């Protein structure tokens, strides 16, 4: 499955922030949508998801528009979405947050239900505050929840909005390694952030975008050799 | 999980601002009629029998009116803590969560159901003999210190009053008759220390005794009589007024999109403004039928009117 | 300082007059509304609106202390969620320094509400009572003469008038009566028919003012007349309670501007602009209802209503001070 | 000129957010208040800057106790604070906002102060846009503007708040150039930063805060080879 979006365009006040961005993005890919700040890439990160609606714009998922379609439409159609504020449902439990994403799915009854809270609520290692409300975690606990109550919505590709924000560098690993779950998965991984060093360190395929319009892509290593990246995005000497 | 989670949150909060929506307007009506009885034209110790009885008519504006808020409220914080970013992430959209808090909504219907049909007329009709009752009081009662207060044939002054209405001081009556007296305690009236004139006869003594609607009718007796514009008026209130909790349900839910750093509380002003647009036209409409000039089909037309307002705006 | 103080001044100023404006606006479509319902052959629809325009001046006097309070809410919370007062702290002015400047900002609005309330409200009241639409059966006491006109006017006649003197025995001395009277000078009126029984300081200007209610009156007025009184009869605890809240007015307007600034120093420091609206608006309501329930209290209570009008702007005035002080 | 903190505290709910911090900085030092997220490093920085009182703590500036003072007397004694969000005056322009900062200074005149604010302007590039609104300026001219004008009050330390906070990899020089500027004028600069790696890069002298205590101290080389610190905070490769 491919996410191929084309086009992009939005203004603010007749000032368009976004100009023709494109860019593909295929299921079991970690795909990191970077760029100077305010340039684009998070209004086109924005309207990708669902939640900036597009001036000029082609979303699609597998020959299947989703341009017209609402952001819980799109998610109905396999694309998670991850705030980097804490999404968590306040006042309930991690069991709970992740069940009540589990009992909207159509396709798993109560019995089966069960087992897939449990086995999601294990793989993250949070089965010890299952019975714990979402307000009374801690911040990487509460971050592993929400990542696991977004898989319990079965997404084909998770839209992943600053990962690496207000993290220390201890549980930058960690956040990666969730994050290469999430592609080992299936699950196509869209990643925008600040922290761009540490983000270009998963990223299979990474796009720049400057000025709103895409500048750059490719792995990584050809974002890194770029004349123009390192120009207006990442300096002469970058790390 | 979230249907039950959506309830409580709407529950709890649509009570807390019930609570303080009815502190707020029934506390400022009764500051009024403090206010009256200080004038001495209501008695003091019955204004809360008025505020018990008034209870259910102010509760018919406060409950739509709540749980409206209450709804804002709630869909606000789900916004601004970006719960609805993984409610909606996860294919669950605002209008999914609308049609979640339907049982809810109809609950809150068959409340203010209850409380149209039956308590507000109950309520109002108590009201209304209490005021009967209180709007039969005259001479003493109306006194106040150091002043003249005429009531038909009687002009009295007072130099001194109480806290209570009782034990007056520096009392000048008149009528013609003229009675003065230093002390006098409530009409019964035991006056001490006062003199009696005649206008020429004169009496001293010691001590003196002076011996000086359709809103409320039930629902049983106005369900027929349809013909009556009156009562026809008033049982298309009744009858379609309860449908202002589903109206306020399916416009708490179109208005309620608002960015975190606007606030949970941002499109509450612009919200509460249209939904007390809504009843003011009802209430418009009321006068207009009881006048006999609109009918009672411009109940469900107006509740119609802001329903598909309502659907459009949350559905574009 | 003169620019910080210029900005901040500007800034809360524009906020109090769109406040101002927006809630005379409301005031007057809701008063509109109200009055809808009253509409009969002389009253019409238009008729009602002249009412409801030529009482606008009196309701702006009422909402000028609410809208001081959410003028100053709006200012501040513009100020501080884009983090200009953090600023304005961490170069070196103090949070005092600040509320100089809101409250000098809202001094404007105080001299508006001596306007409207010496100048303005008092014919723009008599306007709405005519558009709507001196004094019949006065009765008055003047130390122990008691004395009833059934008619009198501002021109300086009387009609139908009936003075009862008495001693400090209560004791009928003479009842005079008369059927028409005129006004030469103070202490004494000419009349006709004077029909003295064996056994005045009535003044034409203060006539107008006894069916006006003491609220109502202007301060001119209303001390002119309470000075009637206390010269020749004992003044009513309500007109007491009148001009103690006027002579308050300026200062709970200060007030409550203070506890707007102290709020957004404090617990509605780094709050939503909508939730900042929202507690002004509860504070609004709450001041209001406040000193309308002490008014009517201070009406049937024995304290002086000094006392029940200073109580709540003193008492929120040290609220707000310590709000300051816990920065 | 030295800015001594020492045993700060301060909790939340009954939760010790911040535990005994002490720290050290003197007047011409870029002093990083570094630590993970959450753990006090944050809360002791507003502690300094007087944002939040201090439950137990003792600041002192030149043998001249802070701990009583508010911010504001703070900053009148030679404490600056330049705020992580857009602190710039909304309706006044670039030459406005320093020159209204500039007036509060009691020991310059308006001949000296046109002067002050006329080398201020030309010192952070920022002339071109003297008149023109600070609503209407681009992040980093809106973030010079805001340095110049907390220099125009004439600080002796400047306490800089996530000051690599929303920056491109490429204005991170133009920053550290910033910072450098302002202790080669005598500024103390203490600095609080969730992005460490670029704030260790300038720092003479930094300190680790972790679960509301300092669990290190030192240039950020001696930062770099505690184990302590790439234990709870920087992890095993950094
Ligand atoms: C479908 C599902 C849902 C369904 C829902 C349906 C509805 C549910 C229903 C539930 C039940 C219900 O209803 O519940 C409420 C209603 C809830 C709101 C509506 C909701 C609708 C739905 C949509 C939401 C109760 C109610 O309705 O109460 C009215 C009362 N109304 C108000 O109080 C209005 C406002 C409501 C505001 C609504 C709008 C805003 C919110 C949306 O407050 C409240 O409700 C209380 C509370 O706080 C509310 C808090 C709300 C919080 C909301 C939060 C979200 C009424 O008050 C009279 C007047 O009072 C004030 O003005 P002043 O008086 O000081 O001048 C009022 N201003 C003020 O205080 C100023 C205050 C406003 C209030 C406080 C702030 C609120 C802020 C809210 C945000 O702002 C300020 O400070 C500035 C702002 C501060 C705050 C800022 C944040 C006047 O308001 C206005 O202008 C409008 C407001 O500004 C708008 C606010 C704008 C804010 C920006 C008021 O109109 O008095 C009425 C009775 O009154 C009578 C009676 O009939 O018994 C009649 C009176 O006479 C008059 C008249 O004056 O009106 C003149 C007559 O000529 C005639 O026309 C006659 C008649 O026309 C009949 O014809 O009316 C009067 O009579 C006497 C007197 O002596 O004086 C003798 C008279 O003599 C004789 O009279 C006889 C007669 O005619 O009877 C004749 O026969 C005789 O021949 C004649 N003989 C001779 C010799 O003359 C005469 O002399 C007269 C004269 O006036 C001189 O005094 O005086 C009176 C007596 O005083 C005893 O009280 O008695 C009560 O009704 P009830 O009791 O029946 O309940
Ligand atoms: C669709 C039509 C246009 C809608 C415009 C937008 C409306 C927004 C909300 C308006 C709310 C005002 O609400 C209005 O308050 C007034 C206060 O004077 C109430 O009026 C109240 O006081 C008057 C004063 O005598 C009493 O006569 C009356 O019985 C009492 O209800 C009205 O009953 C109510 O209709």
């Amino acid at each position: 499955q491919t996410l191929c979006i084309k086009h992009l365009a939005k203004n603010y006040s007749k000032r368009w922030v976004v100009k023709d961005v494109s860019f593909e993005m295929q299921s079991g890919q970690i795909v990191g949508l970077l760029g100077p700040n305010g340039a684009g890439k998070t209004t086109s990160f924005y309207m990708v998801v669902g939640l900036v609606r597009m001036d000029k714009g082609e979303i699609h998922l597998d020959n299947l528009d989703l341009s017209d379609l609402a952001m819980h439409e799109r998610a109905r159609k396999g694309i998670g979405y991850l705030p980097q504020e804490a999404s968590i449902f306040r006042k309930l439990t991690i069991a709970e947050n992740i069940m009540a994403i589990l009992e909207t799915r159509k396709d798993l009854n109560k019995q089966q239900r069960q087992q897939r809270l449990q086995e999601l609520l294990n793989d993250f290692k949070i089965t010890h505050i299952k019975d714990s409300l979402g307000m009374s975690v801690s911040g990487g606990e509460r971050r592993r929840a929400e990542i696991a109550r977004a898989l319990a919505a079965d997404p084909k590709f998770m839209l992943l909005d600053e990962p690496f924000a207000g993290v220390d560098p201890i549980s930058v690993g960690d956040i990666k390694d969730i994050i290469r779950n999430l592609k080992d998965r299936g699950i196509g991984v869209l990643i925008t952030d600040h922290n761009v060093r540490e983000t270009l360190a998963i990223c299979e395929h990474a796009y720049i975008v400057s000025e709103g319009a895409v500048i750059a892509e490719g792995s990584p290593q050809d974002i890194l050799e770029n004349e123009q990246v390192r120009k207006v995005y990442l300096g002469d000497d970058f790390t | 999980i979230i249907r039950r989670y959506l309830v409580k949150q709407v529950v709890s909060t649509s009570l807390v601002v019930i609570a303080l929506l009815t502190l707020i307007m029934m506390g400022g009506r009764l500051i009024k009629y403090f206010g009256v009885a200080a004038q001495g034209r209501l008695d003091a110790g019955v204004l809360f029998s008025i505020i018990g009885y008034r209870m259910p008519e102010f509760l018919t504006l406060i409950l739509p009116l709540g749980f409206f808020i209450g709804l804002m409220l709630v869909f606000g914080r789900l916004y601004v803590d970006h719960e609805m970013a993984v409610l909606n992430g996860s294919g669950i959209s605002r209008i999914r969560l609308g049609q979640l808090l339907i049982p809810l909504a109809l609950v809150f219907l068959v409340i203010q159901g209850i409380l149209m049909l039956w308590m507000t007329p109950w309520g109002l009709r108590q009201f209304d003999q209490l005021s009967s009752s209180q709007a039969v009081r005259t001479g003493f009662d109306l006194v106040r210190p150091k002043e003249f207060i005429s009531s038909g044939p009687y002009t009295i002054y007072a130099g001194d009053l109480s806290e209570d209405r009782k034990n007056l001081k520096d009392i000048f009556f008149y009528q013609d008759v003229m009675i003065l007296a230093k002390e006098a305690t409530r009409n019964v009236v035991d006056l001490i220390q006062g003199r009696r004139y005649e206008i020429y006869s004169q009496a001293e003594f010691q001590r003196y005794r002076l011996r000086l609607k359709v809103e409320a009718l039930p629902s049983s007796k106005l369900w027929n009589k349809w013909n009556d514009p009156v009562i026809a008026s008033e049982m298309g209130w009744r009858v379609f007024g309860p449908f202002t909790i589903v109206i306020a349900l399916m416009m708490a839910v179109a208005l309620c999109e608002v960015s975190p750093r606007q606030g949970r509380y941002y499109r509450l002003i612009p919200a509460i403004f249209i939904f007390a647009s809504l009843i003011v036209l009802l209430i418009a409409i009321r006068t207009r039928i009881s006048r006999d000039e609109l009918g009672v089909w411009a109940y469900p037309a107006a509740l119609a009117v802001y329903g598909i307002a309502a659907a459009l705006f949350s559905r574009k | 300082r003169r620019i910080v103080a210029k900005h901040v001044t500007k800034t809360t100023a524009l906020a109090m007059l769109g406040t101002t404006i927006v809630l005379v606006i409301l005031q007057v479509l809701f008063t509109y509304l109200g009055e809808l319902s009253n509409l009969k052959a002389d009253y019409s629809a238009w008729q009602a609106f002249l009412y409801v325009l030529w009482g606008a001046p009196r309701y702006l006097y009422e909402i000028l202390p609410i809208s001081a309070l959410i003028g100053a809410i709006l200012g501040l919370g513009t100020l501080a969620s884009n983090s200009e007062l953090i600023v304005m702290r961490s170069v070196g002015i103090s949070l005092w320094r600040i509320v100089g400047w809101v409250i000098r900002s809202a001094l404007v609005l105080v001299l508006l509400s001596f306007a409207l309330s010496e100048w303005v409200v008092p014919y723009t009241n008599e306007r709405a009572n005519s558009v709507k639409s001196e004094v019949r059966g006065y009765w008055s006491r003047e130390g122990q003469r008691f004395i009833y006109v059934d008619y009198a006017n501002s021109q300086g006649q009387l009609k139908r008038i009936q003075v009862v003197d008495f001693d400090d025995n209560y004791r009928l001395k003479s009842v005079t009566n008369a059927e028409q009277g005129q006004f030469v000078k103070d202490g004494q009126w000419l009349l006709n028919h004077s029909q003295q029984m064996a056994i005045l300081a009535l003044q034409p200007k203060y006539v107008h003012m006894v069916t006006i209610d003491p609220e109502d009156l202007s301060f001119s007025q209303l001390v002119s007349f309470m000075n009637y009184m206390r010269e020749y009869s004992q003044v009513p605890k309500t007109y007491q309670l009148a001009f103690w809240k006027k002579v308050a007015s300026p200062f709970a307007l200060i007030t409550l501007v203070l506890v707007a600034c102290s709020f957004i120093f404090g617990p509605l420091r780094q709050q939503s602009m909508g939730f900042r609206l929202v507690i002004a608006l509860f504070i609004g309501l709450g001041f209001y209802y406040l000193q309308d329930f002490l008014g009517y209290a201070s009406l049937v209570y024995n304290p002086s209503p000094a006392w029940f009008v200073l109580g709540p702007i003193v008492l929120m005035f040290v609220a707000g001070s310590y709000l300051l002080y816990r920065a």
